[PDB]
This record gives structure tokens, sequence and C-alpha cells, in this order.
């Protein structure tokens, strides 16, 4: 012990408390602005997949390469991560939920393609090997599809240059302000998985002019669409994440200040005591 | 020391030192922190160090009466085995409760078949 | 009668039951209605009609977009859209003040283009709070 130095370290553990709480502040705040972003863009793309989901089943077909089920011989994943600590485990879990996808391809023999969105994810996977083949790191606070659009551009040109053949985005959805959960979505090779558009199987879909022209230029902002809102989701996640984790931070460090002050206060009534016998002993 | 007790042995018990000291240097960063936060390498020493730990303690003949566990006679080398390979993480792939209170390394993998 | 969706990435700017629609296109707008064949189509600058269930209407100006039609539940998925009462005629003289300047600032052609792009921008603004006074 040492009265000093307690007294020292308990100074340091009260500000830093202090801190936490204040930090669990703005977490939540950019929560409130992340949260209503992403309810604004969930219309938009949700509707314009429910749009590629009746073009996926009715007829007047034309043939698309992201149209049909094609064979895998390699497999692409977009991944979110967050450039930050202090979120708690988020980008773990979904790190190794991807680690685990991609072994059972590679179990397979299918290679995997890494297209990355934030900067842990850069650290992760070229310190653990995968092939990061797209990049971009530090996004900001409000995040932008422009900058995002390069590393799609560049995973659309390898499924269009024909090695590419499944793509995917791993991200974490908000489904509750207070729980989350990371995701691995089919992205751009459009499953004949969803519904037969049945209930108004009157219509086979008819075309203005070049429907080649119009159904790519559809499909290539139906690609970005899917991309922007799991974007925005994955930040809404990130505030709850860091919100909950300062939360854990402030009540663990008020635990150490109740008993680092019990030691301190044990070692003054010591001090106290060993003193005055000492006077009282050479008082003699 | 190794001149007398050889060095396997004094390479082991220096390992394990080296671990559990590691390990709580750790544990003030995780006591604010937690766990989350740390390198992917201390995170790989935390889950040994706790293996280690659990591993050290070992069910007495003398002490069949307060627990009910039957007693275990290990063999110095039986137990230097067992934290070797812990050290060298042959057995990563096992449950922490499936060390506490076993004796030699075998025991524990049985254990760790019924969890 | 039959549904429309209309967004965009910043907003959802209707959806419902149409009886009815009037849409901007490419070769000019097309009335739209519950018969009319599956035609997946593009958009240039203009505005759409929203006819709703026993005949109640809405007025909405888009920058651009694309109106997708397989089903009878269509879309357009718009480029950016403001609506005859969420813009205003001073507000649709600014866009045309703007297109002004446009035309004035440059010499190059796509920036003539986009200049000449903002001005049918600008009226299909004042012809939309034209169709909004009726």
């Amino acid at each position: 012990a040492g009265a000093k130095d307690i007294r020292s370290k308990i100074a340091s553990v009260q500000n830093t408390q202090k801190i936490t709480k204040a930090m669990e502040m703005v977490a939540a705040s950019k929560m409130r602005k992340s949260q209503d972003r992403m309810a604004a863009s969930r219309p938009y793309a949700e509707t314009m997949r429910k749009v590629i989901g009746h073009l996926a089943h009715g007829n007047l077909e034309y043939k698309h390469p992201y149209l049909e089920d094609r064979d895998v011989k390699r497999v692409g994943y977009l991944v979110v991560s967050t450039d930050r600590g202090l979120a708690g485990g988020l980008n773990i879990n979904l790190f190794k939920k991807l680690l685990a996808e991609m072994k059972t391809w590679t179990d397979k023999g299918v290679q995997a393609d890494l297209a990355m969105i934030g900067s842990k994810g850069v650290s992760f996977f070229n310190s653990v090997g995968g092939n990061v083949v797209a990049q971009v790191t530090g996004m900001g606070d409000n995040p932008s599809l422009s900058e995002l659009i390069g590393p799609v551009k560049v995973m659309l040109q390898a499924y269009d240059e024909g090695r590419l053949d499944k793509l995917y985005i791993v991200s974490n959805k908000f489904i509750n302000t207070m729980s989350q959960v990371p995701t691995i979505s089919q992205l751009l090779p459009l499953p004949a998985s969803d519904d037969d558009d049945l209930k108004h199987k009157s219509w086979d879909y008819l075309y203005e002019p070049d429907p080649k022209a119009l159904l790519d230029t559809l499909l290539r902002r139906y690609v970005e669409s899917q991309v922007y809102q799991g974007v925005v989701e994955n930040l809404a996640s990130e505030q709850a994440a860091r919100m909950v984790a300062m939360k854990a931070a402030t009540d663990n460090g008020g635990s150490l200040i109740k008993e680092l002050q019990l030691v301190y206060n044990k070692a003054r009534q010591a001090s106290i005591t060993q003193e005055l016998t000492e006077i009282v002993s050479g008082a003699a | 020391d190794p001149l007398v007790v050889g060095q396997e042995h004094y390479d082991t018990a220096r390992g394990v030192q080296s671990i559990l000291q590691r390990y709580q240097e750790l544990k003030d960063i995780i006591a604010i922190l937690g766990m989350d936060e740390l390198s992917e390498e201390d995170k790989l020493v935390v889950a040994r160090a706790r293996k280690i730990q659990r591993f050290l303690s070992q069910p007495f003949f003398v002490a069949e009466v307060f627990t009910g566990s039957p007693g275990k006679y290990v063999s110095l080398k039986d137990t230097i085995r067992g934290f070797k390979g812990i050290m060298e993480g042959e057995y990563d792939h096992l449950p922490e409760q499936a060390f506490y209170m076993v004796g030699s390394i075998e025991e524990a993998v049985e254990k760790a078949k019924k969890l | 009668t039959y549904h429309l969706d209309v967004v965009s990435a910043e907003q959802q700017m209707f959806s419902g039951l149409v009886e009815k629609i009037q849409v901007t296109g490419s070769e000019g707008e097309l009335g739209i209605y519950p018969g009319h064949a599956p035609l997946l189509t593009a958009i240039k600058p203009g505005m759409i009609r929203i006819v709703k269930q026993h005949g109640h209407e809405e007025f909405i100006y888009l920058s651009g977009g694309i109106l997708e039609v397989q089903p009878g539940n269509v879309t357009v998925l718009a480029d950016t859209a403001i609506r005859g009462q969420d813009l205003d005629e001073a507000r649709a003289m600014e866009a045309k003040r703007k297109a002004e300047e446009h035309i004035s600032s440059s010499h190059g052609d796509v920036d003539y283009a986009q200049a000449s792009a903002e001005l049918a921008k600008a009226i299909a603004q004042l012809r939309v709070i034209e169709l909004t006074k009726k």
C-alpha cells in the first residue's frame, strides 16, 4: 500500500469513470442521428429490393448475369467494420461468423474475395490472411454512398468479368435499441429462392427501349442501395454497442473506487497506530 | 535448477510463471475495459492462463470428506507432460471446467467429453 | 384499384392506392392505369400526379427516376422528389434563378446540358405548382 499512491489511483479512476459517463452521452446522441437516418433509408431500399423480387419471377424473361443462378467457383464478401475501439465485440463477432462461412467454402475449395469498409476489418483480415481485394476506411460520422461506390465498383467488375460468382454483404442488424446481431446476406446473385410472383401472375414484364441498358442501370442501383442501407444500419449498431460498453466501464470504475477506498482507509488507520505506539514507546 | 531438476522441468516451470505473470498484468486492463479491447494474442494467453490455474488444482485423498471426489496421485512425468501440452496449445480446444479438479491430463479430456 | 409506391434514398415520397396516375417519362409523360401493360420505364425531369381512390389527387415534382412496372403494385425509384406544397412558386422561381445562373456560368457542352436539364427541372416545378392550383 501507500497513502499517496493509492490516493493518486483513486483520483485517476474517479476521473476515468466520469469520462466514460460522458462518452455514453456522445454515443447515445449519435445513436439518435444514426437511427433516424436509417429510418429514412429503409423505405427506398426495401421497396427497391421488392421491385427486383418481382422481376425475379414472371415471364418475358430477358437473360442477365446477375439474374441467373450460376455455379460457385469463388465467393465475394462486402465486409463493414468500425474504425474505432470501445464498441465491445461487435466486429469480433461479425468477423468470426464470416470466418466460419469462409471456412465452409474453403472446405469445398471455393476461394473468398473480401472488400473491407472499415479499418478494423483491414487490420484483422490482412493479419489473419483473407484476400482483401478492396478497402475503404474512415468514412466519417455521416457516411455517404459516393465514397463507398469504388469498392463496390471493383466487386462488380470482378463479377461481370466473370471471375466472381457469388456475392454477399456481412453486417450487423439493428434489431433493437439494445439488441443487434451479425448477419451474412446474399446480395448480387438474385436468389430465385425468393417468392414467386404468383400473386400478380397476370403480368409478363415488358420494356422501354434497350432492356439491357435499363435493366443494367436498375441492378447497379439495387446493389448500391443494399450496400448503403447495410452500412447505415451497421453504424446505428455501432453506437448502441459503444453506449453499452461505456455503461459497463462506468459501473466497473465505481466498483474499483469502492474497494480502493477500503484499502486506503485501512492503511491510514494502521499508519496512525504505528505512530503514537512509537512515540509512547520512545517517551518511555 | 536445470542442473539438478532437468531442463524440461525447468523450462515448464518458467513457462508457467511467464504466462501467469502476464495474466496478472492483463487483469487490471480487463477490470476496467473487459476482455474485448485486448489483442488477440492477449486473449490467447488469458485462455491458457485460466486453463493452467484450473489444472493446478487436484483432489486429495485427505479431502475426500469435504468434497466427495475420489483422490488422485499424479506423477511428475504426467504433470510436466500436461503443462507442456497446455503451454504449447495442444489442448486449446477443451473447455476450462474440464481442467478443474482432475488428476492427469488424460482425465481432463474424458471430463470434457461429458462436459 | 392498384397501389403505387414512390421513394428516393432521402425519403419515401408517396405510397398508396391509386385509381390512376399520370407520370413523366423519356419520350414525354404517359398516363398509367390498372390495366396498363407492365412497362419498365426510364424518366426525364417532370412530374407525377397521384389520383387516389374516390378520385383525390396529389402532385409531385421529380428530378428523375425509374418506373418499374412488373405488377399492378408499381414503383418510382426517384433520384430526388419534392411535392407541389413542399416546394412553392418562389422556390420554383429559385430553381429557375439557379438555371439562369447555370446558363450564364460556363461554355462546356455537358455543363450546358446540365444547365438545360436544370431549366427543364425548374419549369417542371413551376408546372407542378400550376397542377397543384389545378
